[PDB]
C-alpha cells in the first residue's frame, strides 16, 4: 500500500488529538444495535473496556502505516485460533467507526477524507485476516 | 420489519431529506464515487463530485425516491416496482452497488443530522435494506 | 418470479438433492470452508473435510431444507421464518455467509449433475438467493 | 501473494491441457444467462473468448507478478470499456463453474480453493486501475 501525504497526516493527526477510546466505544456499541450478531462473541462486560483493546490495535497500525501486516500476525491469529471472530464481520466494525468520525468531523469528513478513512481501514481488515486459514 | 418507534424516526428523517433531496444526494454520490470508484463506470460525468451538476441531478432523484419509500413503508414491493424495472433493465446496474450507495448515504446523515444514534441509524438502515431487495429484484 | 420451466428444472434438481442430502451437504460445506475459511468460525469441529461427521449432519439438514424450500416456491417468507429466526437470533450468524454457501452447493451440483445448463443454473440460484434473503431476514 | 506448488501446478498443468478458450466460451454464454445485467456492454463469444483466455495465460505465465502484466487491461476496462469492476468476479465464478463442469470428482474443495484464489489474484489486478 502506498500513501499521500495527506492521508498520513489526516490519520495521525485524527489519533493524537481526538478521543479515539471514546470513538471505539461508541462504535462498538454502534455496531451492536446496527448489526445485533456481532455481540455474540461478547456473551462469552464494557464496551469501554473492549474499545481500548482495538484503539492500542488501531495506534500499532497508525505509528507503523508501511508495515499494518507485519504487526498484526499475533492479534489476526488470536482472532482466527482462539476467539472464533468471522472475519466478514471486521468492517461492520470499521464501519461504525467511520459512522463516529462522520460524526466529530461534520462537513470536514468530506467524501475524500471519507476515502481516506475507508482506505485505512481496508489495510487494517486485510492485516487482521491475514491469518484466517 | 418496522417497530413503532423506527417508523416514526423514518419520518422524521424522510422531512429532513425532503428540504435537501439533491445537497443529501449528490453528497451521498460523491462518497460512493470515492470510497467505491467502480460505481463511476455507469456515468459519463465530467465532475464526480457533489458540485458536479449531474451528480446533484441523480442524487436529488435518489433520495426523492427513498423519501417516497419511506412514505410507502408497507407497501414498498408494488411501490419501488418501476424503480427496480429501470435499474434492472434498463441501466443493468449490478447489484452489488446498492448496499454500497446506502452506506453512503448512512454516512451522509451522520456528517449532518444533528442526532444520528445507533436507533437511528438501525431505523434508516432497515428501509436501505428494503430499498436495496426491491431495487434489486426484477434482473432475472 | 419462477417460470414454469425454472419451476420443474427446480423440481426437478430437488428430487436429486433429495437422494443423498448429507453427500451433497457435506460437500457444500467443505468448499465453503476451503473457499471462505472465515466462515469455520461458527463450527466448533475436528474435521472440516466432507468426511467430518458434524460437517455431514448440518449438511443434510442445510439440504434438505432446500428441498423443502423448492416447495415453497410460492411463500417462502412464510416458510422460511423459524429457520431465518434460529440463524439470526439464535446462532447468530454473520449474512454474507449466506451466498457464499449458495455458491458452494452450485459449484457442488456442477460437478455431479447430469445437465447443468445457464438456464438451470439460473434457476436454481434464483432458488438460493431467495432463501438466502430469507435467512438473512431476522437479524434486527 | 504467495503460492504452494500445488497451486502452481493445478493452475499450470490445467492451463496446459484443458481447452480453457472452450471453457471461456461457455463461461461468458453462462455469466450472460445467470447475469443478464453483464451482457450490456457485448460479438462472438468464442473470439472474445480467445482475447480473455489469452489475458488468463499471462496470467498462469507469471503467477508472482500478475498486476504488473494487468496494467494495461486495467485501464482498458476501466477508462475505455467503463467495466464495473465489481462484475468481474460474475464472469470469474462461471469459469469455476466451468472448471467444476469438466474436472467432476477431480474438483474437490481444495482444488476448488486454488481457483479461487487464482481468480481472485486476477479480480485484485484487472481492478488495480480503477481510480
Ligand atoms: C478489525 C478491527 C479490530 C482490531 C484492530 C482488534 C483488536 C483486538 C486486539 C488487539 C485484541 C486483543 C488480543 C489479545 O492480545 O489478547 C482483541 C481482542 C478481541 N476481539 Fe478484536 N479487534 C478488531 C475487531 C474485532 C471484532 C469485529 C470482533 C467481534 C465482533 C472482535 C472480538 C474480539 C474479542 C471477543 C476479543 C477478546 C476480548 C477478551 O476476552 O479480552 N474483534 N481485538
Ligand atoms: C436507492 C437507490 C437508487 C434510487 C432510488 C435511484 C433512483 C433513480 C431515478 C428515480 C432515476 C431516473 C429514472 C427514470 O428516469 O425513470 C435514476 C437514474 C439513474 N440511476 Fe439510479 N437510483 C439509485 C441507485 C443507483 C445506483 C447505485 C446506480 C449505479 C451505481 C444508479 C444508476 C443510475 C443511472 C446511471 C441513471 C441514469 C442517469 C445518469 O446517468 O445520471 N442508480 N435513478
Ligand atoms: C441454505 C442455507 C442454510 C440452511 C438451509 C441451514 C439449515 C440449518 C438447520 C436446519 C440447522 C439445525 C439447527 C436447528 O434448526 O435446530 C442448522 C444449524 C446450524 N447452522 Fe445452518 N443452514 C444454512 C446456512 C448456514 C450458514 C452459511 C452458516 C454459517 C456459516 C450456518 C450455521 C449454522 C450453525 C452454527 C448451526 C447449529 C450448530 C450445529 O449445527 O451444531 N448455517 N442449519
Ligand atoms: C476478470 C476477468 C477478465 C479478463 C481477464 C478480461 C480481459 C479482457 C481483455 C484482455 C480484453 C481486450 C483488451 C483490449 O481490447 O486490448 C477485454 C475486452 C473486453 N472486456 Fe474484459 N476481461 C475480464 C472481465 C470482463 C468482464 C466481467 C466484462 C463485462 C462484464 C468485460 C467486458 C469486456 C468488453 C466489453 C471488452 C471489449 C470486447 C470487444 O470490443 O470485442 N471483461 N477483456
Amino acid at each position: 500500500v502506498h500513501w499521500t501525504q495527506e492521508e498520513r497526516d489526516e490519520i495521525v493527526k485524527t489519533f493524537f488529538s481526538a478521543n479515539s477510546s471514546a470513538i471505539g466505544t461508541k462504535a462498538l456499541e454502534r455496531m451492536f444495535v446496527v448489526f445485533p450478531w456481532t455481540n455474540a462473541y461478547f456473551a462469552k462486560f464494557s464496551a469501554s473496556i473492549h474499545a481500548a483493546i482495538v484503539v492500542g490495535a488501531l495506534q500499532d497500525a497508525v505509528k507503523h502505516e508501511d508495515d499494518v501486516k507485519a504487526e498484526f500476525v499475533n492479534i489476526s491469529k488470536a482472532h482466527a485460533d482462539k476467539l472464533h471472530i468471522d472475519p466478514g464481520s471486521f468492517h461492520l466494525l470499521t464501519d461504525s467507526f467511520i459512522v463516529e468520525l462522520a460524526h466529530l468531523k461534520k462537513v470536514a469528513f468530506t467524501p475524500f477524507v471519507f476515502a481516506v478513512w475507508i482506505k485505512f481501514f481496508q489495510v487494517v481488515i486485510d492485516a487482521i485476516s491475514s491469518q484466517y486459514h | 420489519a418496522f417497530t413503532g418507534v423506527e417508523r416514526s424516526t423514518i419520518g422524521a428523517i424522510a422531512k429532513i431529506l425532503a428540504s435537501t433531496p439533491e445537497a443529501y444526494g449528490a453528497e451521498a454520490l460523491a462518497r460512493l464515487f470515492a470510497t467505491h470508484p467502480g460505481a463511476k463506470s455507469y456515468f459519463d460525468y465530467a465532475d464526480y463530485s457533489a458540485a458536479g451538476a449531474k451528480v446533484q441531478l441523480h442524487g436529488g432523484k435518489v433520495i426523492r425516491a427513498v423519501v417516497s419509500a419511506a412514505e410507502h413503508d408497507d407497501d414498498l414491493h408494488a411501490h419501488l416496482m418501476v424503480l427496480a424495472v429501470t435499474h434492472g433493465k434498463k441501466l443493468l446496474v449490478d447489484p452489488s452497488n446498492f448496499p454500497m450507495l446506502s452506506e453512503c448515504i448512512l454516512v451522509t446523515l451522520a456528517t449532518h443530522l444533528a442526532e444520528f444514534s445507533p436507533a437511528t441509524h438501525c431505523a434508516v438502515d432497515k428501509l436501505l435494506s428494503a430499498i436495496s431487495s426491491e431495487l434489486s429484484s426484477k434482473y432475472r
